[PDB]
């Protein structure tokens, strides 16, 4: 296996080159936003995303080394967690707000635009403050991006064995970056373990995201393309 | 399944 | 505060002292079960289990510092939690059971007798054989089980002002926890590379505990729907505090 | 709450 046989640096760069680029909404700015329109637009967002982050988990080191049912199992698990960790991410420098897209910021009061859907923008507003007091950095990011890809459904399946070895490798690359950044050595236990509990919130937050989004489905709020269906099918609410 | 296909592509 | 005083033998020791004990459930043996009779006795000894809870949650260093505002966030976030992660380890030497009670070991099969409940059996059950896997330690667990209490609802709060002083103060606790958890490893004989490694090993179980979680809240929110048993009150606000 | 009543005890 290629990827247990990569260095610390091999390892962050194989994961920063892999990195899907931000897209741009449908949004139009003649028209108000409604329910049915606001989730229209975060919809067709995730679903252009969500292409672009299968070919992502493709490039990260020891996944194309699963079968397909494997893959498919990770993906179907982890797609909604992948997709708020990046948003938080991306949301970092704007304090108060979520960027869906550059020409989609949105802060808790247009949340509130769609039935429950404030309380996750809480969530992830929270979520993104606590980056910003972390000072995360982009090499942590990718890193504790593909833990949630390799992790939120190994417990649900040799080949396990396999992906907790590519997961103690990142475990690695994460000490090398902090140590590289000079943080001691006490400091270097501290900082991994507050940046693995966020995976805890990050968990949840999709818990709540999959539930929110069977409620739409269940109420006709907006046409799911075949993909959403056969992800959110997955999760079985 | 749609994303089987896609893993593929 | 105490707490951040502490060293860590002293957490250690703080944290086995404080352990509830191990409930027995009034399960009688002769008797077949019934999806009914089944989440009765579940029911019960869950209300039961909440009781000892609140307490030990009292004598985790740091908890008492927190206005009584935020120790009840934090149990009402975790407390499904926290009932999960110590039947996960009471079961740990059971493959392919569930120590409900030392008088109540159920197997795989007999999640069967209630509706849905299977599925979370299995990923209970599959919690327990990593825990196996990994020969967790007793001091590891209840290291665990205190971060879990601290950590769950940690981000539901701090929300300013100004009590930013009690996300800090929770934030230095449960980095003295992760200096115990690697005191222990290094006290074991792992070099420098395996504790880092264990340390994340376990704490990504922790999200696979929460998602356990967050399912049955879900399932607890049906059966109290389906009225196929009466609900403590107790375990009714538990449960409504997570607004399903 | 009862919650509330039982961390006073
Ligand atoms: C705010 C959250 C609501 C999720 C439940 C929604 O019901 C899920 C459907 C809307 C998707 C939102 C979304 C899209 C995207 O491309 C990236 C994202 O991080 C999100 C997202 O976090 O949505
Ligand atoms: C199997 C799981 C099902 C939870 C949903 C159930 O709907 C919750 C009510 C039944 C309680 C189960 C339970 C009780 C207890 O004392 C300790 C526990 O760990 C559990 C528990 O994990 O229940």
């Amino acid at each position: 296996s290629l990827a247990l046989s990569l260095t610390a640096d091999q390892m962050v760069s194989a994961l920063l080159d892999a990195e899907p680029p931000i897209l741009y909404s449908e949004y139009d700015p003649t028209r108000p936003f409604s329910e049915a329109s606001m989730m229209g637009l975060l919809t067709n967002l995730a679903d252009r995303e969500l292409v672009h982050m299968i070919n992502w988990a493709k490039r990260v080191p020891g996944f194309v080394d699963l079968t397909l049912h494997d893959q498919v199992h990770l993906l179907e698990c982890a797609w909604l967690e992948i997709l708020m960790i990046g948003l938080v991410w991306r949301s970092m420098e704007h304090p108060g707000k979520l960027l869906f897209a550059p020409n989609l910021l949105l802060d808790r009061n247009q949340g509130k635009c769609v039935e429950g859907m404030v309380e996750i923008f809480d969530m992830l507003l929270a979520t993104s403050s606590r980056f910003r007091m972390m000072n995360l950095q982009g090499e942590e990011f990718v890193c504790l991006k593909s833990i949630i890809l390799l992790n939120s459904g190994v417990y649900t399946f040799e080949e396990k064995d396999h992906i907790h070895r590519v997961l103690d490798k990142i475990t690695d690359t994460l000490i090398h970056l902090m140590a590289k950044a000079g943080l001691t050595l006490q400091q270097q236990h501290q900082r991994l373990a507050q940046l693995l509990l966020i995976l805890s919130h990050i968990r949840h937050m999709s818990n709540k995201g999959m539930e929110h989004l069977y409620s739409m489905k269940c109420k006709n709020v907006v046409p799911l393309s075949d993909l959403l269906l056969e992800m959110l099918d997955a999760h079985r609410l | 399944k749609i994303l089987h296909r896609l893993l593929q592509e």
